[PDB]
């Protein structure tokens, strides 16, 4: 989640209406292209999202009316950032490797 | 809500109704700024007393394009029928010259009053047969009156309305200081008005614009699906649009009574037949007829309001982490007081004002903030002077923690840099002699 | 009270309610409504 367009959670149904109602969407600014499909069965929903953050509990439901799921998240990835790297304790007694053996 | 500005405490109006608790009323508008969408603004208030203090808050949820609703119509299913009153010459006195005017909504030939399923169908004089074969005891033709009925025989009904336009709205959900909460459908384009509780709000700004066709909405009553048609649509029908048969009446929407269903001549279709009358339908259904589709600064108004008019700690707790992120990151604050109260703003945050209400026990609240550093001084909040630290580095768009691959990397990053400084150095001079 | 303060019609937007009905307005401020300055 965030920039790209596309998550995985699993939502599933138990479910035998003739059609879902208008469900809801999640939070981060969340408009996905799909809260309503066949529901007379028992299916899963492979939901994709924006979210990318780390509590991931919000409500959406046509009917569930503001379940709570669960979610932990690593925070490893592509870096693309526009400050300084980092400020560090180099000075003390790291900064005399940076000149090393080329 | 990062974004939340106080109010204006200079419009004042209280009256010590109690004197433990002080009576105000205020009014006026309100202009402040609107988020991108998925959090919960809120609008903090004062008052020239000290002790209390009052807050408002407002969800937002959605950003979608929807129009407003110039006017409502029905349509019934119409169906072709008919039936013909066969009258020989001489029998009920016939008229042996037709007479032009027709008596269409009582029929004195065929009981004068009665209700009918029909949408005043009109009648005409026709010429018979005559003669013994046709059994008049005569050769002049024959005289057959007429009537047309407009009917629903199982009742499907839409409510029409057209936009012809398009304008981006969102949802908004208030919350009363008394505790009250009301949401609605909000239209943020237009400076359309909500009349509930004490106050009105209306549009935000007009960013996003864009250009679509004149169409509308349609969706059964029993509810197959949304659909979309050219709907062209007036208080009158023209042929071949997409309501012919214009009513207002869900009451008169099954069955055809009120005159409010409204038609135009000769839809239905006569065909003459030498003892009675064929009737046929020229009228079109409701599905592909024309259809090209089926499914695919937030401000408010203040009036006279009614707002009326403590021990507390430090209670802070650990802390969550993003910077830069246009949500935030959490910070947990655990409180006992003594007041169903609130709380305020802080000096060294330079993010935003809190937004807190609680009561009296030990509770526990969650706020959303970035920072680079943890600075947090001069929360005033009870009205004692209280402030707390808390020292915490937050997360940002930083290295990697866990491969440290850059260490290495940057590292071997420098590589022949003096080099091409000094063979390059050796054809300098040379090059430029 | 008097009708020299004159106004035009249906200036206030008013939405049906099945009991009542529900008053809005269309009507604008005093400031920012086409302003493009304030004091030199």
């Amino acid at each position: 989640g965030g920039v790209r367009l596309i998550t995985l959670t699993s939502e599933l149904k138990s479910a035998t209406v003739c059609a879902s109602h208008f469900c809801s969407s999640a939070t981060s600014g969340k408009k996905s292209t799909e809260i309503h499909f066949h529901s007379g069965s028992l299916v899963g929903k492979a939901a994709i999202h924006v979210k990318g953050a780390l509590v991931d509990g919000t409500e959406f439901t046509f009917e569930g009316s503001c379940m709570f799921p669960d979610g932990c998240n690593a925070v490893d990835c592509t870096f693309c950032r526009e400050f300084l790297k980092n400020p560090q304790c180099y000075p003390a007694k790291k900064w005399l490797f940076i000149i090393i053996v080329i | 809500c990062d974004e939340m500005v106080h109010a204006d405490s200079k419009l004042v109006s209280c009256r010590q109704g109690s004197g433990n608790m002080k009576e105000c009323v205020t009014t006026g508008r309100a202009l402040l700024p609107a988020v991108n969408p998925g959090q919960e603004a809120c609008l903090h208030f004062t008052a020239p007393g000290s002790p209390d203090s009052k807050c408002l808050k407002i969800k937002v949820k959605r950003i979608n394009l929807k129009c407003k609703k110039s006017s409502s119509y029905f349509v019934p299913d119409a169906r072709s029928r008919c039936t013909s009153v066969r009258r020989c010459r001489w029998a009920g006195d016939c008229q042996s010259g037709c007479p032009p005017h027709f008596t269409s909504n009582s029929f004195s030939d065929d009981w004068a009053g009665k209700m009918d399923r029909a949408g005043l169908g009109f009648s005409g004089c026709s010429d018979g047969c005559g003669g013994a074969a046709c059994g008049c005891f005569n050769a002049a033709p024959s005289c057959i009156f007429w009537r047309k009925w407009v009917e629903n025989p199982h009742g499907i009904i839409w409510k029409v309305s057209p936009c012809a336009a398009w304008v981006p709205s969102a949802v908004i959900e208030l919350t009363m200081p008394s505790g009250e909460v009301r949401t609605f459908h909000p239209m943020s384009g237009i400076p359309t008005q909500v009349f509930k509780g004490v106050s009105v709000t209306y549009l935000g700004s007009d960013m996003e614009v864009s250009g679509l066709t004149d169409l509308c909405e349609i969706e059964e009553l029993k509810s197959k699906k949304l659909a979309l048609a050219p709907c062209n649509q007036a208080g009158m029908g023209v042929v071949g649009k997409v309501g012919e048969i214009q009513c207002s009446s869900e009451e008169s929407a099954r069955t055809i009574k009120k005159d409010g269903c409204i038609w135009n001549a000769d839809l239905v279709g006569i065909e003459l037949r030498v003892d009675d009358a064929v009737c046929y339908s020229k009228i079109t259904s409701v599905e592909a007829v024309a259809n090209y589709s089926a499914i695919p600064d937030i401000t408010a108004i203040r009036g006279s309001f009614s707002v009326n008019y403590a021990t507390c700690t430090g209670e802070v707790t650990n802390v969550s982490g993003c910077y830069s992120c246009m949500t935030g990151a959490k910070v947990s604050i655990k409180l006992h007081s003594s007041k169903n109260s609130t709380a305020h703003v802080r000096c060294k945050g330079d993010e935003t004002a809190f937004s807190v209400l609680e009561g009296v026990h030990s509770y526990t609240v969650s706020l959303s903030f970035d920072h680079a550093v943890v600075d947090e001084q001069c929360q005033l909040n009870c009205g004692g002077h209280e402030s707390q630290v808390t020292l915490k580095g937050n997360l940002i768009f930083l290295d990697v923690p866990k491969f440290v691959d850059g260490s290495y990397m940057q590292t071997y990053h420098s590589t022949v840099p003096t080099g091409a400084n000094i063979p390059s150095p050796t054809d300098w001079l040379n090059a430029l002699f």
